[PDB]
RNA sequence: GGCUAAUCCCCCAUGUGGACCCGCCCCUUGGGGUGUGUCCAAAGGGCUUUGCCCGCUUCCGGAUGGGCCCGCGUCCCAUCAGCUAGUUGGUGGGGUAAUGGCCCACCAAGGCGACGACGGGUAGCCGGUCUGAGAGGAUGGCCGGCCACAGGGGCACUGAGACACGGGCCCCACUCCUCGGGAGGCAGCAGUUAGGAAUCUUCCGCAAUGGGCGCAAGCCUGACGGAGCGACGCCGCUUGGAGGAAGAAGCCCUUCGGGGUGUAAACUCCUGAACCCGGGACGAAACCCCCGACGAGGGGACUGACGGUACCGGGGUAAUAGCGCCGGCCAACUCCGUGCCAGCAGCCGCGGUAAUACGGAGGGCGCGAGCGUUACCCGGAUUCACUGGGCGUAAAGGGCGUGUAGGCGGCCUGGGGCGUCCCAUGUGAAAGACCACGGCUCAACCGUGGGGGAGCGUGGGAUACGCUCAGGCUAGACGGUGGGAGAGGGUGGUGGAAUUCCCGGAGUAGCGGUGAAAUGCGCAGAUACCGGGAGGAACGCCGAUGGCGAAGGCAGCCACCUGGUCCACCCGUGACGCUGAGGCGCGAAAGCGUGGGGAGCAAACCGGAUUAGAUACCCGGGUAGUCCACGCCCUAAACGAUGCGCGCUAGGUCUCUGGGUCUCCUGGGGGCCGAAGCUAACGCGUUAAGCGCGCCGCCUGGGGAGUACGGCCGCAAGGC
RNA sequence: UUCCCGGGCCUUGUACACACCGCCCGUCACGCCAUGGGAGCGGGCUCUACCCGAAGUCGCCGGGAGCCUACGGGCAGGCGCCGAGGGUAGGGCCCGUGACUGGGGCGAAGUCGUAACAAGGUAGCUGUACCGGAAGGUGCGGCUGGAU
RNA sequence: AAAUG
């Protein structure tokens, strides 16, 4: 498995769709950092370390909009859009000024810093580029 | 293609084939008439259309058009040509300008004169 | 591009 | 052949200093400073004249202009794949301002190249310019920066500096002047000529700015400052403005009633481009002279090419309009002429008698001293796709493996800080661009400020992610142990059925064959039947929608050698991985070489029918070949027309092979129908064509054409 | 109700849609265009070896011998290395051109058949091989993008 | 079996 952080982002995109209570993906404290945006930025309720057959998980739990009317009841998303920027591929780093406006505000960009895991928002206040991770709304 | 090929092979750029080729790089070009005569298009038309086998200043010999209601044009008359070819006559892929050296204008003309090459009346 | 006699040459 | 001056030349002297060898201290590449030996300077001219001014001389620093070296950036062709003897490096030396194979002698055998050397094509490069949402693309004319060249080439001299556009030498080509040769170098400013589609006046001035020389008046200046031609480009202005009929004539249409140009004109008043008349510049205050000091400072004067121009005043005439289009795209519609003719055309397409598409006309649309055409650049073209495309059937997955380089790569702890990120700092000239102000009546054009950024040097800082070193881990991967299924592969052996021929026996009038026939075979005893021999090739039932292999492909049965692979247990190694340009191997059939072999079958080939023909289809013969060994060829509808590894996203049913507790659960294969999702649709869907990451291969309209040329391969056919 | 002519409904193939009186293939004849090959011919660039070699710096000599002197020197002058180019010979790439020749494109109201698209009247397509005026035919093996 | 427009 070539990248990591890719699968679990299409872990979760692809339990979403599916509208799965939770899905769980292997364990990394970088994941965490990634997924501990994820939450606090309310794009799910929220992840909690598990085991399973001895081995670290990172377990999520989704979050989906209001059951809807019409021919299909299908519920909106939490999630619309979550895919990879920097990838092994083609590594891609910001400066401050590079900085991208996910969805004019309604989304946020995650990157890696050297000041942490911070959202587009908290890099710009912080001040700092890097590693654009992801780009979620 | 992934991002490593493109690194390795790139995009290869489009080139660009001139439609008038005997023109090197010119906007028009001088000549004679060799030969002056009609030929008939292909489907689906029928006429006789004018036409002059033209020898370039380029040392070039090219088909081309005779435009207008008649013409002054012979054996040995001097011509100027440009650009532009006529889709029912292949080979013929040139103009000629009428109103510049042995070409006259066409006699009696009224409407569009700057194309055909003939001064205003009275 | 001689041709039959015109002092034009091409 | 001889005379003579100097800031020309030479010697002696002098020595602040400098140069050089040597020793020593600081330094750290030849940077400073010492000590001793030795080696080096010079020029005088002016006025008013016991003094200042321009000159000279050695050294030290500054400043400005450079030389050399280095990092990264800089076009197309790999149908250019290998290149290199001063070549690469060492030693000593020559040379220069200086490093260097720059040059020399010698020594060693090196230097470069798929990150594209070598070779070929093309180009001066940059600020910038043009287009573009941007990313990008294209371009480098004018102005600024650098480089190169001065008819073609080589050379060096003088010199701070040149290997010197209007300096020198020599060779060449060319032209010129009238026997020995003397002569030339506009890619200065104009001009001629040739070429071309095309590209300006043999104009004015040093007044300004600016350069050389001069103590200085000033001289020189085709740099320049202006003027001349050219709508070549942009920008500004005009040919009028208010009034004027239910509306002249003329022309165009018409339902014959009328409708159109059109307030347009004519006509009225009002203005007053051109032109006349007068005044008339800014650009120009410095150098110079004067007092003080020839300084500080203050006061004098001089001078303008453009130019009697701009501009400012008095007068003052209604005073040029042309071009393209009017089928759709695309704004503009009607008569006539024509009759696939004449013609239009950017594309689709118009014209064959009623054409909004050809030619005129009326009318209309669109811009206007311009309008159009041609040529070329970017655009639209997300049609080379980084932004931002694709490959089952539209063009596109390599016939399949194996693997070199490279690209990519799980979990944890720490060291470094390389990528990455922040801050300071230097650079990023000027013009251009952008915003604001401002100057010519605005503008075009021109000034003054402001905003900067990428990118690179430097200093500091951060450490998540990528990197790297270091320590551990077991989920990827690979091993151990035990077990399985299978036409997987190689060698050898061997069994029956059938076809054919051959011998024997028995028997007779036909057999064969087709749509029907004929050719063919048959009293020389065929066919049909029995027994016996020979030989080749393929293995019925099992048999399946099955099984195996990476693909090609593999099927009676046996044994021997041998590959892949699944399961179980959870024992071992600790990321040892995925992919993979080249390379290597494998690769159906047909075909090729040399030997075998040859029953059936069968290209070619013969014959019989059919048919207009029948170089076919059908029938009777039949050779290569089909078979075996060895060596070649390297193709394919080599297909799932679907590259490989991995993770992730309902199930229902059938099946093959395992392990379990055996209803069933769990693995690994093979099918079908389907969730979500995909899809142009057809269809796909845990055997994805779904959602994602890695790497590779491939596509870029049809034909020409998988053709030609080159190159590599092959015996050839022919392959890439 | 097998056949012939016409028709109705359902389905299946299609390259037809001017709709089968549809479409369409190759040679052969004619004309035009471009390209390859070709005994060769003409040019451009370029490389190697050798011969000769100007000016010019550098080096040696400056003596049977000139001039200058500042003569342990200088200059002329003589030799030498290299050297623009010229010349001889042999190669490499590019361009143009060439009797004739090969297929290609277009043109068309020509000649021959009718291969393919409907089971296209022998299912088609394929790699190869052999043959044939031409499409094509046949062998061997493969594919379904075929059978209904 | 059986061609063409
Ligand atoms: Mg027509
Ligand atoms: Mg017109
Ligand atoms: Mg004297
Ligand atoms: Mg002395
Ligand atoms: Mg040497
Ligand atoms: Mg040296
Ligand atoms: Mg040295
Ligand atoms: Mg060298
Ligand atoms: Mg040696
Ligand atoms: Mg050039
Ligand atoms: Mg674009
Ligand atoms: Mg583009
Ligand atoms: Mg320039
Ligand atoms: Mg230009
Ligand atoms: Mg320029
Ligand atoms: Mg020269
Ligand atoms: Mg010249
Ligand atoms: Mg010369
Ligand atoms: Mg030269
Ligand atoms: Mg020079
Ligand atoms: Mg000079
Ligand atoms: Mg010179
Ligand atoms: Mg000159
Ligand atoms: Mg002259
Ligand atoms: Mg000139
Ligand atoms: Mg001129
Ligand atoms: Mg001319
Ligand atoms: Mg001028
Ligand atoms: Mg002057
Ligand atoms: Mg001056
Ligand atoms: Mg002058
Ligand atoms: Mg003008
Ligand atoms: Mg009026
Ligand atoms: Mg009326
Ligand atoms: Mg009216
Ligand atoms: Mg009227
Ligand atoms: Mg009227
Ligand atoms: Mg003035
Ligand atoms: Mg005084
Ligand atoms: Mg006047
Ligand atoms: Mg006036
Ligand atoms: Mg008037
Ligand atoms: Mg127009
Ligand atoms: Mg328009
Ligand atoms: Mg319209
Ligand atoms: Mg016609
Ligand atoms: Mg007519
Ligand atoms: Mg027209
Ligand atoms: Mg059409
Ligand atoms: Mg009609
Ligand atoms: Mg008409
Ligand atoms: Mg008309
Ligand atoms: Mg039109
Ligand atoms: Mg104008
Ligand atoms: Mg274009
Ligand atoms: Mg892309
Ligand atoms: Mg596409
Ligand atoms: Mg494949
Ligand atoms: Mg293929
Ligand atoms: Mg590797
Ligand atoms: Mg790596
Ligand atoms: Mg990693
Ligand atoms: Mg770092
Ligand atoms: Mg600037
Ligand atoms: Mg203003
Ligand atoms: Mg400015
Ligand atoms: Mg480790
Ligand atoms: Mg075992
Ligand atoms: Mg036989
Ligand atoms: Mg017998
Ligand atoms: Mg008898
Ligand atoms: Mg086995
Ligand atoms: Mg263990
Ligand atoms: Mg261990
Ligand atoms: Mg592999
Ligand atoms: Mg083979
Ligand atoms: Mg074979
Ligand atoms: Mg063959
Ligand atoms: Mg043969
Ligand atoms: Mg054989
Ligand atoms: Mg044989
Ligand atoms: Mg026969
Ligand atoms: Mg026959
Ligand atoms: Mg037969
Ligand atoms: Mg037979
Ligand atoms: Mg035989
Ligand atoms: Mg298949
Ligand atoms: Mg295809
Ligand atoms: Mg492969
Ligand atoms: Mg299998
Ligand atoms: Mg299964
Ligand atoms: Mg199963
Ligand atoms: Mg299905
Ligand atoms: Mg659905
Ligand atoms: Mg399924
Ligand atoms: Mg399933
Ligand atoms: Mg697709
Ligand atoms: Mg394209
Ligand atoms: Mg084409
Ligand atoms: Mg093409
Ligand atoms: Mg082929
Ligand atoms: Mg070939
Ligand atoms: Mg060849
Ligand atoms: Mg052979
Ligand atoms: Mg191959
Ligand atoms: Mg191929
Ligand atoms: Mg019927
Ligand atoms: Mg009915
Ligand atoms: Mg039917
Ligand atoms: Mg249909
Ligand atoms: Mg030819
Ligand atoms: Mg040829
Ligand atoms: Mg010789
Ligand atoms: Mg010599
Ligand atoms: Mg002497
Ligand atoms: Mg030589
Ligand atoms: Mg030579
Ligand atoms: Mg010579
Ligand atoms: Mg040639
Ligand atoms: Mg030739
Ligand atoms: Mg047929
Ligand atoms: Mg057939
Ligand atoms: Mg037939
Ligand atoms: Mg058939
Ligand atoms: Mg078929
Ligand atoms: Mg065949
Ligand atoms: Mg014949
Ligand atoms: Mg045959
Ligand atoms: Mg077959
Ligand atoms: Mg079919
Ligand atoms: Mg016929
Ligand atoms: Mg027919």
């Amino acid at each position: 498995l070539t990248d990591p952080i890719a699968d679990m982002l299409t872990r979760i995109r692809n339990a979403t769709r599916v509208y799965k209570e939770s899905t769980d993906v292997p364990a990394s404290r970088f994941k965490e950092e990634i997924l501990r945006i994820l939450a606090r930025e309310g794009f799910i309720k929220g992840y909690e370390r598990v085991d399973v057959d001895g081995k670290p998980y990172l377990r999520v739990y989704l979050k989906y909009g209001p059951r809807r009317q019409g021919p299909d009841p299908r519920p909106e998303q939490v999630i619309h859009h979550i895919r990879r920027i920097s990838k092994p591929g083609r590594r891609v780093y910001v400066g401050v000024k590079e900085i991208p406006r996910v969805r004019r505000g309604l989304g946020i960009a995650i990157l890696s810093t050297s000041k942490g895991v911070l959202t587009d928002r908290e890099a710009r206040k912080l001040g700092v580029g890097g590693e654009l991770i992801c780009e979620v709304w | 293609p992934t991002i490593n090929q493109l690194v390795r092979k790139g995009r290869e750029k489009v080139r660009k084939k001139s439609k008038v080729p005997a023109l090197k790089g010119a906007p028009f070009r001088r000549g004679v008439c060799t030969v002056v005569r009609t030929v008939t298009p292909k489907k689906p038309n029928s006429a006789l259309r004018k036409v002059a086998k033209v020898r370039l200043t380029s040392g070039y010999e090219v088909t081309a058009y005779i435009p207008g209601e008649g013409h002054n044009l012979q054996e040995h008359s001097v011509v100027l040509i440009r650009g532009g070819r006529v889709k029912d006559l292949p080979g013929v892929r040139y103009h000629i300008v009428r109103g510049v050296y042995d070409a006259a204008g066409v006699k009696d003309r009224k409407k569009s004169r700057s194309k055909y090459g003939t001064k205003k009346p009275k | 591009t001689v041709x039959p006699v015109x002092p034009y040459v091409x």
